[PDB]
RNA sequence: AGCCAGGAUGUUGGCUUAGAAGCAGCCAUCAUUUAAAGAAAGCGUAAUAGCUCACUGGUCGAGUCGGCCUGCGCGGAAGA
């Protein structure tokens, strides 16, 4: 789905998710889905929620995806003990802190973009609110 | 429904009640689209575009369209009074036209309030150059 | 050409301005040319309502503090991270 | 009273399949249907759906409307086109002109409601527009 | 009446209304429309 | 918000089934003839008829409408 295509190494630490986020501006397009909530993405999610939105917006406009996932996520599997080694890497995820704008849009109207971020907001796990562009 | 739309009507009717010595009573109360058919497409075939079926029947809209001369034709506002001008001829025999517009099928509800035309009586004048 | 009110605030620090933004009253400062900066504070509702419309990140703004008019220009805002609220606002005379 | 604005071609007459009873549905056949249908498809050109309207009274006799045939059918006669173009702008199938649809539409001033003559002509430029033939 | 739980008006003949504490969607029209928040 | 009201020609848009009329949708998509006028916005329509409404006037006489930040609540809420 989105995956970076190489890395370092394989199986990273958990680590916290504290502080407040970094892109708050909408700096690309024009209309942007800003997440107010503090939580992971996966590549699922994101991808699950662009399709809903292009399907929203019947593919007129550019989309634009900020955040990437390039943090995975192991899971051990059933009938496993505790033991034996850091389990092996299932999916990959991205962090998102409140104040992180997830998806940009333009070349859509205002009510067409409210109309599309709900769609697509409903599809992820984070609570996310909208927000404009502004000078 | 809009402000300056509203002045620059006013400003029309005032030019208008200043062009036409025909100002009419059209008085409906269930207006019809081949009234208003038969209304605007002899308006085309024997004038250029300055008659129209004008609806500015406000109760104080026409108040003060009045203020330019008949100054005792706001009694006239009220009460589902409309009202329609055109030049040529004093009070031509469109006048009996838009009163025959009234009178076609309709519900009885023209009852030719006047407009003050002649400064005359309150009946119907049909003295007219033929 | 907006003319705000403003008023000169005592102390500064972490304490002091959470304290501000709890009472209604968000801080900012004036610096630019050759006098002093100044420490400024300002009410939410009139400076968001202002700067809704794009002509206040564009012209010369007033600044009515002690009386004395000061002509100003804004510079660089930091908003709050995840809400319509405004953090601190960079002015240039 | 008693009234429809419908009718097919008018190079056929007692058209019993495509309108039929639509005229004559009721107590009235369609003999003086037939008859005075040839009678008035006689006085304009054909080629044309020349349409009729039908009022009666409680004495079953009455006078019909003649009316010209439609414009759209005029222009298929001015374009030799019947079946013009599926999918209006698409296909390129022809343009037409200002002057043509004066000398089709100078003579409907018994039938158009409108006093203007650049309205009928670009109405019916309009017209050739969905029909296929983009001016 | 279809039992969701969050009530959505789907035409403008429908009318959200509160009996007994509870939510429920009352339409003129289609009786498919009628909804409860329960 | 009620309330008495009214509400298209080009045209019944080319189609393509079968009749294309608002309904069968694609592609068009405006000039009014302009109180206001929808190539009608929906419905089930054998197309056949319409109901409304979009808007405008009457009547009536003090506020009304929809978004944001919110405090406290509501539903979501089923187990021995
Ligand atoms: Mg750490
Ligand atoms: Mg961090
Ligand atoms: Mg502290
Ligand atoms: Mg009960
Ligand atoms: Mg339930
Ligand atoms: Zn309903």
């Amino acid at each position: 789905m989105l995956q970076p295509k190489r890395t370092k190494f394989r199986k990273m630490h958990k680590g916290r998710n504290r502080g407040l986020a970094q892109g708050t501006d909408v700096s690309f397009g024009s209309f942007g889905l800003k997440a107010v909530g503090r939580g992971r993405l996966t590549a699922r999610q994101i991808e699950a929620a662009r399709r809903a939105m292009t399907r929203a917006v019947k593919r007129q406009g550019k989309i634009w995806i900020r955040v990437f996932p390039d943090k995975p996520i192991t899971e051990k599997p059933l009938a496993v003990r505790m033991g034996k080694g850091k389990g092996n890497v299932e999916y990959w995820v991205a962090l998102i802190q409140p104040g992180k704008v997830l998806y940009e849009m333009d070349g859509v109207p205002e009510e067409l973009a409210r109309e599309a971020f709900k769609l697509a907001a409903a599809k992820l796990p984070i609570k996310t609110t909208f927000v404009t562009k502004t000078v | 429904a809009l402000n300056l739309q509203d002045k620059q009507a006013i400003v029309a009717e005032v030019s208008e009640v200043a062009k036409g010595a025909l100002s009419a009573v059209v008085a409906d109360s269930r207006g019809v689209t081949v009234d208003k058919m038969t209304e605007l497409r002899k308006a085309g075939r024997e004038a250029g575009v300055y008659m129209r079926v004008v609806r500015n029947t406000l109760l104080r809209r026409a108040v003060e369209g009045t203020p330019f001369e008949c100054l005792k034709d706001a009694f006239v506002g009220p009460t589902l009074i409309a009202y329609s001008m055109e030049h040529p001829g004093a009070a031509a025999r469109l006048f009996k036209e838009f009163a025959k517009a009234n009178a076609k099928f309709e519900v009885k509800a023209a009852a030719f309030e006047g407009e003050l035309i002649p400064a005359s009586q309150i009946d119907r004048l049909a003295t007219l150059p033929t | 050409m907006f003319t705000i009110n403003a008023e000169v605030r005592k102390e500064q620090g972490k304490g002091a301005s959470r304290r501000l933004r709890a009472a209604n009253k968000f801080p900012a400062i004036i610096y630019g040319g050759k006098e002093a900066p100044l420490a400024i504070e300002l009410d939410h509702d009139k400076v968001m309502n202002m700067q809704a419309k794009a002509e206040f990140y564009s012209e010369v703004l007033t600044i009515v503090v002690d009386g004395k008019e000061i002509k100003v220009k804004a510079q660089d805002v930091q908003r709050h991270p995840y809400k319509p609220k405004l953090q601190h606002i960079d002015f240039v005379r | 009273q008693a009234y429809v604005k419908l009718q097919v071609a008018a190079g056929m007459a007692n058209p019993s399949p495509p309108v039929g009873p639509a005229l004559g549905q009721q107590g009235v056949n369609i003999m003086e249907f037939c008859k005075a249908f040839n009678a008035k498809t006689d006085s304009i050109e054909k080629g044309l759906p020349i349409p009729v309207v039908i009022t009666v009274y409680a004495d079953r006799s009455f006078t019909f409307v003649t009316k010209t045939p439609p414009a759209a059918v005029l222009l298929k006669k001015a374009a030799g086109i019947k079946s013009g173009s599926g999918k209006p702008n698409k296909d390129k199938v022809g343009k037409i002109s200002r002057a043509q649809l004066q000398e089709i539409a100078q003579t409907k001033a018994a039938d158009m409601t409108g006093a203007d003559i650049e309205a009928m002509t670009r109405s019916i430029e309009g017209t050739a527009r969905s029909m296929g033939l983009v001016v | 009446m279809k039992v969701r739980a969050s009530v959505k008006k789907l035409c403008r003949n429908c009318k959200i209304v509160k009996r007994d504490g509870v939510i429920r969607v009352i339409c003129s029209a289609e009786p498919k429309h009628k909804q409860r928040q329960g």
